[PDB]
């Protein structure tokens, strides 16, 4: 798993983590999220309000076009509901829709891992979406509360780490974009945290 | 509340 990781990731993750100011600066954007989401603590987490028949997303404040970036998402297991998707989006991706869906990854402007189903979405309405990671250690993975999201803008990849192990690149084809941390959620009163881990 | 903990 780790032999596929971006250059510099092991060193980035071993460094002292960004302080609370940096976590807020790179955290969720109150000015760039669904109307049904509130961003709290200056960006450290968001809460989705209990609005029926809605999927709701948020972007981070800072868009990345070069180098290696990583962040931790913390998403309580019992607050995931039917469609919990973690990834990245351009500034143009839609962040709300009036039904329950994997909104993140349902278009050209977003890329998501469904942490309930283990499926990857890009330009996908869901039918046929591939498993990630591929394999049997892949067929049994339960995504725990915390996961790392790893964006390599030199290779143009998005991948994830759990429990200290990089799980491989999930998506390629990201170069020449400005990409923001993103999630889409459906669960009433879910509280999803973002913890920026820095850049190389 | 519905399946996703949202107000009906």
């Amino acid at each position: 798993g780790d032999l596929s990781c971006p250059e510099g990731l092991e060193e980035l993750l071993s460094a002292p983590p960004p302080d609370l100011g940096a976590q807020r600066r790179h955290g969720w954007n109150p000015k760039d999220c669904s109307e049904n989401i509130e961003v709290k603590e200056g960006g450290l987490y968001f809460e989705r309000r209990p609005v029926a028949q809605s999927t709701d997303g948020a972007r981070g404040k800072r868009g990345y076009s070069r180098g290696l970036h990583a962040w931790e998402i913390s998403w309580p297991l019992e607050q995931r509901g039917t469609h919990a998707v973690v990834g990245v989006a351009t500034a143009l991706a839609p962040l709300q829709t009036d039904h329950y869906a994997a909104l993140l990854g349902s278009n050209s402007e977003s890329w998501g891992w469904d942490i309930g189903r283990g499926k990857l979405y890009h330009q996908s309405k869901g039918p046929g979406a591939p498993q990630y990671p591929a394999g049997t250690q892949g067929e049994q993975l339960e995504v725990p509360e915390r996961l790392l999201v790893v964006l390599d803008m030199e290779e143009g990849t998005l991948g994830y780490a759990i429990g200290g192990t990089y799980l491989g690149p999930a998506f390629r084809g990201l170069k020449g974009r400005t990409l923001y941390p993103a999630v889409s959620a459906v669960w009433g009163q879910c509280q999803v945290r973002i913890r920026y881990l820095g850049e190389r | 509340k519905d399946i996703n903990n949202n107000v009906e």
